[PDB]
């Protein structure tokens, strides 16, 4: 198998497929947030298969090096070559043109008029990633994160203003305390809050903002992200001040603050990123956290009818010439004739042979004025017993005498004298 | 309609007896049927040859393709620009094939048919690229000699 | 249509190995009493057979795969979005310079169809 020659080939035209559709899917205007998800969706898997092409593609280079050495030779060349082509110079009895060798990956990354989705991308659904009250990406929801919180608080002294207000802030005081069970609540709403702007933004690249985020986590947060002018260096772990960065320096590596603690740098690591990464999600998406308290702001604001609706968002010839007398025939889907001038005709008509031809039976002058289905297929076999008996068939009715004998046995059938003669 | 073959081109001289004549050295041509206009009383030029099998259909039209009967260019085949007395004999694709000579074809040609034999009603339509293509259409096209009918190609709209 | 399409792809992987214009692998071939159709300019297939060299040729690039990795298409989907936008940049760009074509031709037609073709001249 051509490897270097023929799958490179093939991979980096996929490559440049993925591009052009890349490039459509970009230069097409958008007119809804919905169909521009999709979109991007869309955009980030093909992004993600031409990455995964690359990467195959990339790894096929061991045996090229050793091959570059005997593909490169001018000493050899039309031999190999003749001996492919007598490799293929088998029968060409397929009979059968195939244009899908290039047209079926152009097929394959285009949309329809019906459903503005590709082939591989046919099962993707925004429905399965985003709830209703979201929006797809328009608002956030927070009532499950505000009922865990009022049942966390044990008080029904919070509302959804308050709970906006407090979730608001980013280096404030907090409203609980951080040794306390409000913990395993934020990291829920802090791994909510990751699947949400991973879900409102498929085409950015999510390892390197987490590695970035991870980079600032271990390089700034942990070595005294807050400066001061005990308010000159706050710890995040062990809330505690410090007097200069020599103190905090040497109580870094102190015995209660790795592991002697119920807050220190070994348990409580986990739940310090993810308190960084709820920060830096409400540092990035403020505009939708805003926009979601404005929709609850006006949902809050507007009356019942007001939420539904945003919620749901020459009578003598009559007689003398056969008529007003009705006829019918089943072999005719029950259509019901007129007078008998139209009946009597209606059997050679195109219906009724339409009719006739279903059960098998030809029509001729014999099936005439038979209307109902029994009848005619009886009629058939009647006829058909009739004509199949009239005709002279040689092979059942002749009379052989084979040269087994020669003298005898002249009750050979016409094909036990083959078959004695075979 | 598979049987059958559609004659285009036919002139006065031309017959219902005398296609079926011509065609039974082709192949046993059992019907001839000519459609009479309604006011003049006579054929159109086309007419219709019923045989016995596909395959005398199939050598009538690919032997009397193009044929020189009574003065006409006469054919038989399977039953804004305006070209206007164009012969039958001719296809969609010869069609682009002539246009390309003097320009580009943004598409493929269509030819007018009849509503009742549906082989070729005498009048086509093609669209060019540009004006240029249309205006060296109506220059050189505009009466050159086709296969022995003298083609007419003219302006389907034009504003003063 | 696949016997075809092989036997190019056999003659595009075959042709692009060469270290002269006319000293090839097919040109020595064709005296070798192989018929080969595709070598011709006259066919319609070496219009796709000399599009299937090109695209050999340029697998045999150094930055195609032989003895480099690309970084920037395979670890960067930024540049990848850079890229298309810049293609569809590209493809708007011409849309734009065949409209002024057709808006040149449309005049030039306009100025044509208007001149005084009755005052003529012979020098
Ligand atoms: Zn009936």
């Amino acid at each position: 198998m051509e490897t270097i020659l023929e799958q490179q080939r093939r991979y980096h035209e996929e490559k440049e497929r993925l591009m052009d559709v890349m490039a459509k899917e970009m230069l097409t205007k958008k007119s809804t947030l919905r169909d521009q998800i999709n979109s991007d969706h869309r955009t980030r898997a093909m992004q993600d298969r031409y990455m995964e092409v690359s990467g195959n593609l990339r790894d096929l280079y061991d045996d090229k090096d050793g091959l570059r050495k005997e593909e490169l030779n001018a000493i050899s060349g039309p031999n190999e070559f003749a001996e492919f082509y007598n490799r293929l110079k088998q029968i060409k009895e397929f009979h059968r043109k195939h244009p899908n060798e290039i047209c079926v990956p152009m097929s394959v990354e285009f949309e329809e008029l019906l459903k503005a989705r590709e082939n591989p991308s046919e099962e993707a659904q925004n429905l399965v990633e985003f709830t209703d009250e979201e929006g797809y990406g328009r608002y956030l929801d927070l009532h499950d994160c505000y009922l865990k919180y009022i049942n966390l608080k044990a008080s029904e002294k919070l509302d959804y203003i308050t709970y906006l207000s407090i979730f608001d802030q980013l280096f404030d005081i907090p409203k609980e305390r951080k040794n306390a069970e409000y913990k395993r609540y934020l990291e829920m709403l802090l791994e909510y809050l990751q699947d949400y702007t991973d879900r409102v933004k498929p085409l950015q690249d999510q390892n390197e903002l987490f590695g970035k985020i991870q980079a600032e986590f271990e390089k700034k947060w942990e070595n005294g992200t807050f400066p001061g002018w005990e308010e000159r260096a706050q710890r995040l772990f062990s809330t505690k001040g410090k007097s200069l960065e020599s103190l905090d320096t040497s109580l870094f590596a102190k015995n209660p603050k790795s592991k002697g603690t119920k807050r220190d740098t070994e348990r409580n690591k986990d739940i310090a990123f993810l308190e960084a990464q709820i920060y830096e999600y409400v540092e990035i998406l403020g505009e939708q956290r805003h926009l979601t308290h404005e929709n609850v702001q006006r949902k809050q604001a507007r009356t019942g009818e007001e939420r539904e609706e945003e919620e749901e968002e020459p009578y003598w010839l009559y007689k003398l010439h056969g008529l007003n007398i009705n006829y019918n025939c089943e072999i005719c889907g029950n259509y019901t004739y007129r007078g008998p001038k139209a009946f009597q005709r209606h059997f050679a008509e195109w219906r009724h042979a339409h009719g006739m031809r279903c059960l098998g039976i030809p029509n001729t002058a014999h099936f005439a004025n038979v209307t109902q289905i029994e009848d005619a297929v009886s009629l058939w076999a009647k006829l058909k017993l009739q004509k199949a008996s009239e005709r002279w068939q040689p092979d059942t009715e002749e009379e052989y005498e084979d040269s087994s004998g020669n003298v005898v046995n002249k009750k050979t059938y016409e094909d036990l004298k083959r078959q004695g003669l075979l | 309609q598979d049987a059958t073959v559609y004659v285009g081109g036919l002139d006065e001289k031309v017959s219902e007896p005398l296609l079926w004549e011509l065609f039974l050295q082709a192949g046993p041509v059992v019907n001839t049927h000519m459609p009479k206009d309604r006011v003049t009383g006579q054929h159109q030029g086309y007419g219709f040859v019923e045989f016995l099998s596909e395959e005398d259909a199939d050598y009538a039209i690919k032997i009397m393709n193009m044929i020189k009967l009574y003065g006409k260019p006469i054919r038989v085949n399977k039953a804004n620009i305006f070209i206007g007395n164009l012969d039958p004999e001719i296809d969609e694709k010869l069609l682009y094939d002539t246009f390309s000579a003097f320009g580009v074809i943004l598409q493929t040609p269509k030819i007018m048919r009849d509503p009742d034999t549906g082989n070729s009603k005498g009048y086509a339509f093609i669209n060019f690229a540009s004006f240029d293509a249309s205006d060296a259409a109506i220059e050189a096209m505009n009466g050159q000699y086709l296969c022995n009918r003298p083609i007419t190609v003219s302006y389907a709209f034009k504003k003063d | 249509s696949a016997f075809d399409l092989d036997v190019v792809k056999l003659t595009a992987q075959f042709v692009a190995r060469n270290g002269r214009q006319f000293l090839t692998q097919l040109m020595q071939k064709e005296q070798r009493n192989y018929q080969f159709d595709f070598l011709r300019p006259q066919h319609s297939l070496f219009n796709y057979f000399t599009k299937l060299v090109e695209q050999y040729t340029k697998i045999l690039i150094p930055p195609k795969g032989l003895f480099s990795k690309l970084k920037k298409e395979a670890e960067n989907p930024r540049e990848v979005l850079d890229q298309v936008c810049y293609r569809v940049e590209w493809a708007k760009f011409q849309e734009r310079e065949r409209k002024k074509e057709e808006e040149e031709k449309e005049k030039e037609r306009v100025a044509y169809a208007q001149i005084d073709w009755h005052d003529f001249v012979v020098v």
